[PDB]
């Protein structure tokens, strides 16, 4: 199986929110 | 009725702006027009929220404590559907008109058949009816529709609504259930259970715990939708497991869908009349939109005597004036025109 | 046939191919045709050579255009299993291929299968940093449009800002690359002009000069993505490792063989 | 653009929407489900007045009604013999949508 | 947050009830501010090893 | 001069003026510079008359340029005291200037004073509904931009999607009044060439064509920009009235002149 089961959190802070993809991201 | 609706806050509007040209004689049309404007939104805000939402999901929202800039009002892609099946479950085949007297009148059919109630189905987008013709023959709409008690909230529609519900495209009438449910695919909604999972609600796990009083009785509905769905419980889509949740009530998913959006929409809006903040109103009118209530805008508009309108008229309750003839239904009314 | 809709329910066409490749392509072969037909009225026994001779110049032309356009000079590709959209945790296995050409660059994706996860993986992105196109916003646009995560990371690795210095110096190589290439192509034309004129000599000089335009190209790009710092590109387990691709050996041999006929003209001309 | 409570559940997970035989037809889940009597009265006694009113506040509140560009069909495939739709047993009817 | 913030704040956050999609999380404007300050009011003229 | 920043940091200059009007200004006023300077080279007392024609041909030129390109089509203005920004209960003094032309509509408002709510209040924006531009996308921007409540209810007073249909019929007129002004400006570029040569008949007439097109302009502009229902402009406590603006009636005496100069010459040539 895959050792990493979830979804790995990105580095730029993009896709966090559900439909706020800019909230909390580099440059917002 | 809902041509009613809107034509009832269009008078109120036009009273308030009689009245603050009374109250003050030296305002222009544009100061006039914004302060009705603002008392009738501030009554509206006050009416859906602590007066319709409370009657029509036995739930009440939290109190308000203030303004809340970082919270999201914006409407959910569940609420749409919550809402509007919550709403289309109770929708009557037919509609009384009543008198201020407690009087129901008869009803004069397009055939010039006279009926006791208003078809459902014979007057979508009524451009003219013959027995709605003047502003009386509105507020005869109103107080009947005040008068008459909703169908009951299940899983049962009428025919009016499941069968003939205006047809947008090459079709006169269309089912309004099974657009529902493609409208939900196609604003591609969750399941049930994913729903209930994401609003912390407890997960159901067998089709006859949807609603349990459902199953006790002898409604096979339950397990004739499992086998619909090859008794997959996981692809229950969230229209029907809510349609089938109702019971005297919104279903815990719907009502819980329904009160969050009405709390974000509450708390997330500057221009909310309790947002001390705004300046739109002082604390005594705050108060005063407090008070008032559906019963005193139709009073106001109708030119009505208080007595003869409950003081909650969206729940109707033994005691309050002119009780219906009867339950409404197919029954004596005429019958829906051919798509 | 009405009543219904839409009138054509079908599943819209997708093109095949590259479509400025296919408008070369198209030209040239239509261009091909009609010397073909013609080739009868060419008068003696010098059409075979006539025939070698169009052919030839048609492809240099063809190959030269094909190649200030391709974007197969820096080519690469892995098989690896990855992160594929944002709020899933499921992973996909796919072919991640990363295509640098002159004026941008173009991320693949490609599912193996296709059909994973009820979803069609066949991306093929473009992110370009041409004179007057702004990559940073192109990057903002694809995230904010949410193209997959193995294309959002590799164009991230070529944005101005990113910590790699691949943006500046493949976006130098490819301008000055593609500035030689039309140089060589302009050369291409006034050979073909001139070889008609009586005056030979002349001509195969200027075919010589294509030739060595086309070298040059060559040798700049070489040298301008050869002083990069080396940029790690690590996909799931996997390490993405780019060559000179097909437009670079392309270029080598239409390059060579434009010398070396310009080369053997002059040598004839001095010999006869 | 609307919230969303859960991420959006389509078949491609883009923008095609779940349907049959995925799931089931929406004109047989309809009469599935609300097929009954009429007449049933409201166990609150809420009145039609309320439900209009609450009508009136949905169409204040969202309206998603009105159709898209580019112009994109979801047909409901009546099922052969539907008794308001299909009463001649014809096997084609289709509601557009 | 549960251990730097309620010794350098004496304040601490309210228990956990869940995650909030709806609730902007970005930085304001005026945060900035307020925590360079009542970080760099006590910054030491001098470190100890 | 160094060693501080910026190293000029005085106020950055805003152009006085329409840039399109400005440009053609000075090409015309060039050109009369150097037909002035070469005035004492046109031999005989036919200069006077020669100087007369050039500059009437350079003014027509002009006019039809400058009318093509002007906002001047439409124009109103109100002073009203109106909401200024948002998140502020503030009102401002201003003038709120339509300015509707053939291409967009160039909203004004002018603070009176400039200096209110320590703000400059000179907006001058422009919408333009012309072909291949998007007039929904241009006030979606403004929106975004926070241009102040005036310009913005009087540029949504001209979306496609707005209850009075100010915006359909504008553009059509606007798109055939620049069609019409295009031929007469082509018509007097031939007209200008064909005088100089032996035929002035053909000239004349070209002349005439002109002044014809600039009056067809003028009548298709104002049959379809009259046809629109009544859309009530009400800014604060006032209303917003448009005319026919200096455009309109610099293209009605353009054309009326150059009507009566090609009759003229025609009825000179006949009879003579
Ligand atoms: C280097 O890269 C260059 C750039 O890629 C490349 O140049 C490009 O070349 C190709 C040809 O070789 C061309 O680009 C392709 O064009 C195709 C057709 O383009 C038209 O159609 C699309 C589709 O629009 C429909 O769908 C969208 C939603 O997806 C709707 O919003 C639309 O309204 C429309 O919907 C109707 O039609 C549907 C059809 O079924 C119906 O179902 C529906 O009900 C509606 O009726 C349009 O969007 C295009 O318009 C856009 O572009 C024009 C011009 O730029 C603009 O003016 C306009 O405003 C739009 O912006 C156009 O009209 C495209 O289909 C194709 O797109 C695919 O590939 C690109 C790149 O990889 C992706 O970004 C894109 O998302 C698509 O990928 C998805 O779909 C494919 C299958 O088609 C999958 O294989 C893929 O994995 C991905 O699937 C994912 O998403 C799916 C949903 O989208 C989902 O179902 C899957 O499950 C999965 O999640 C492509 O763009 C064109 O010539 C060039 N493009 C340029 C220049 O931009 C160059 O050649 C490369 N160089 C080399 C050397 O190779
Ligand atoms: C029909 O309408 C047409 C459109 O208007 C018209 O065509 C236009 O003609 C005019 C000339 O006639 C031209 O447009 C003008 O150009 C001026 C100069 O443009 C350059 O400079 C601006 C300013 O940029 C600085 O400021 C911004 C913030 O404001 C910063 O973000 C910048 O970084 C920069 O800051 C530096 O400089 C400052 C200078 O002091 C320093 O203080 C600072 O520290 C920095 O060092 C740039 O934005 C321009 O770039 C933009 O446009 C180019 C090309 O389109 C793009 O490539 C680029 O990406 C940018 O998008 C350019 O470089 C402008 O100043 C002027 O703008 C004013 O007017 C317009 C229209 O009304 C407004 O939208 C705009 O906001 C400005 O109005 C404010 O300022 C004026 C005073 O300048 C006030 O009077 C006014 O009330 C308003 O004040 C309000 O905002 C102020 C802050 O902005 C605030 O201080 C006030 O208190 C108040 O709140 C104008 O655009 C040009 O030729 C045409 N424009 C086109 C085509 O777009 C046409 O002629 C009309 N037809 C007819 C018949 O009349
Ligand atoms: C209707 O009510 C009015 C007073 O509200 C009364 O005078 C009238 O008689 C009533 N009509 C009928 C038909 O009862
Ligand atoms: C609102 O009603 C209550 C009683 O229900 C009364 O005590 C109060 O004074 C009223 N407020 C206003 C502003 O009239
Ligand atoms: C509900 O309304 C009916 C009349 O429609 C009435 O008989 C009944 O008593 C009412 N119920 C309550 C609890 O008031
Ligand atoms: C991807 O995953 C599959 C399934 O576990 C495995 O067989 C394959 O080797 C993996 N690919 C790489 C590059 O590790
Ligand atoms: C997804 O893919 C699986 C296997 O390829 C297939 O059985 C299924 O029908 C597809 N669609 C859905 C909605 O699961
Ligand atoms: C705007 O307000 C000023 C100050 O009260 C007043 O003098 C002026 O008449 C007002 N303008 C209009 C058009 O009412
Ligand atoms: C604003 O305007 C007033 C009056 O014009 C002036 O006294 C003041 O200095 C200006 N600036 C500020 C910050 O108030
Ligand atoms: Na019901």
């Amino acid at each position: 199986q895959n050792p990493i089961s979830w979804e790995v959190q990105r580095f730029d802070g993009w896709y966090n929110n559900l439909m706020e993809h800019r909230w909390g991201s580099k440059g917002s | 009725f809902l041509q009613a609706l809107g034509l009832l806050w269009f008078r109120y509007h036009n009273l308030w702006a009689q009245r603050l040209a009374r109250q003050h004689p030296d305002w222009e049309d544009e100061e006039l027009f914004q302060h009705a404007r603002k008392r009738v939104i501030a009554t509206y805000q006050n009416i859906a929220v602590y007066e319709w939402l409370p009657s029509f999901l036995q739930k009440t929202l939290p109190e308000y404590t203030g303004y809340r800039p970082f919270l999201d009002p914006s409407i959910s892609s569940e609420f749409v559907a919550a809402s509007e099946q919550f709403l289309s479950t109770m929708v009557p085949p037919g509609v009384y008109m009543r008198n201020a007297s407690c009087h129901f009148q008869g009803v004069i059919n397009r055939n010039s058949s006279v009926s006791r109630a208003l078809r459902v189905c014979n007057s979508y987008w009524s451009r003219e009816h013959p027995s709605l013709q003047s502003a009386e023959d509105v507020d005869a709409l109103l107080l009947g529709m005040a008068s008459q008690i909703a169908e009951r909230e299940d899983h049962v529609l009428v025919e009016d609504v499941r069968d003939f519900w205006p047809g947008p495209l090459k079709f006169s009438r269309t089912d309004h259930l099974a657009s529902c449910l493609q409208r939900g695919r196609d604003l591609g909604l969750p399941s049930y259970t994913k729903a209930r999972a994401a609003l912390g609600l407890s997960p159901i796990t067998r089709w006859q715990d949807i609603n349990p009083a459902l199953s006790r009785s002898n409604d096979t509905v339950l397990e004739a939708t499992a086998a619909l769905y090859n008794q997959d419980l996981s692809w229950l889509e969230l229209l029907p497991g809510g349609l089938l949740e109702s019971h005297r009530d919104p279903g815990p998913l719907f009502s819980t869908i329904v009160l969050e959006q009405f709390v974000r929409l509450r708390d997330g809006d500057r221009y909310w009349f309790e947002n001390t903040r705004n300046g739109l109103f002082s604390k005594k009118e705050i108060e005063e939109i407090r008070n008032t209530t559906l019963q005193d805008v139709l009073v106001a508009v109708i030119n009505i005597d208080p007595s003869a309108l409950q003081p909650n008229v969206f729940v109707w309750h033994k005691g309050d004036p002119c009780p219906q003839p009867r339950q409404l239904s197919t029954e004596g009314l005429p019958a829906c025109a051919p798509s | 046939l009405g009543h219904t809709f839409p009138f054509y329910a079908g599943p819209k066409p997708t093109f095949p191919m590259d479509t400025t490749l296919a408008s070369i392509i198209m030209i040239f072969l239509t261009a091909l045709a009609t010397f073909i037909v013609i080739l009868p009225g060419i008068r003696g026994k010098t059409r075979l050579f006539w025939l070698l001779r169009v052919v030839t110049s048609l492809f240099i032309g063809a190959a030269i255009l094909a190649v200030n356009f391709s974007s197969e000079w820096s080519v690469g590709q892995v098989s690896t299993n990855t992160s594929y959209k944002a709020f899933s945790s499921e992973w996909i296995s796919a072919d991640i291929g990363l295509q640098v050409g002159l004026g941008g660059v173009n991320i693949t994706l490609t599912g193996t299968p296709v059909q994973q996860l009820n979803e069609t993986i066949n991306y093929n992105e473009e992110f370009t940093w041409r004179l007057g196109e702004n990559y940073a916003e192109e990057y903002a646009k694809a995230l904010e449009k949410g193209l997959p995560d193995p294309v959002l990371y590799l164009a991230e690795k070529f944005t101005p800002r990113s910590p790699c210095g691949l943006y500046r110096q493949y976006r130098l190589a490819g301008h000055y690359t593609s500035a030689m290439l039309w140089v060589a192509f302009l050369c291409w034309l006034l050979a073909n002009v001139m070889l008609s004129m009586p005056v030979l000599v002349y001509g195969g000089y200027m075919l010589l000069a294509t030739g060595i335009f086309q070298l040059l190209a060559l040798l700049f790009f070489s040298m301008a993505t050869s002083l990069t710092s080396p940029c790690p590109l690590h996909l799931g387990a996997s390490v993405l490792h780019t060559h000179h691709g097909p437009a670079f050996w392309i270029t080598l041999t239409t390059g060579l063989l434009c010398v070396l006929l310009g080369l053997a003209m002059a040598v004839a001309h001095r010999m006869q | 653009r609307l919230q969303r409570l859960v991420p959006a559940s389509y078949a491609d997970g883009v923008y095609q929407p779940l349907g049959e035989p995925h799931l089931p037809n929406p004109r047989d889940l309809s009469n599935t489900i609300s097929r009954g009597p009429a007449g049933l009265a409201s166990l609150r006694n809420r009145t039609v007045l309320g439900v209009f009113f609450g009508y009136h506040v949905l169409s204040d509140l969202v309206s998603v009604e009105t159709p898209g560009c580019p112009a994109e069909f979801l047909n409901i495939r009546i099922p052969p013999g539907d008794p308001m739709f299909d009463p001649d047993q014809r096997g084609d009817v289709v509601l557009p949508f």
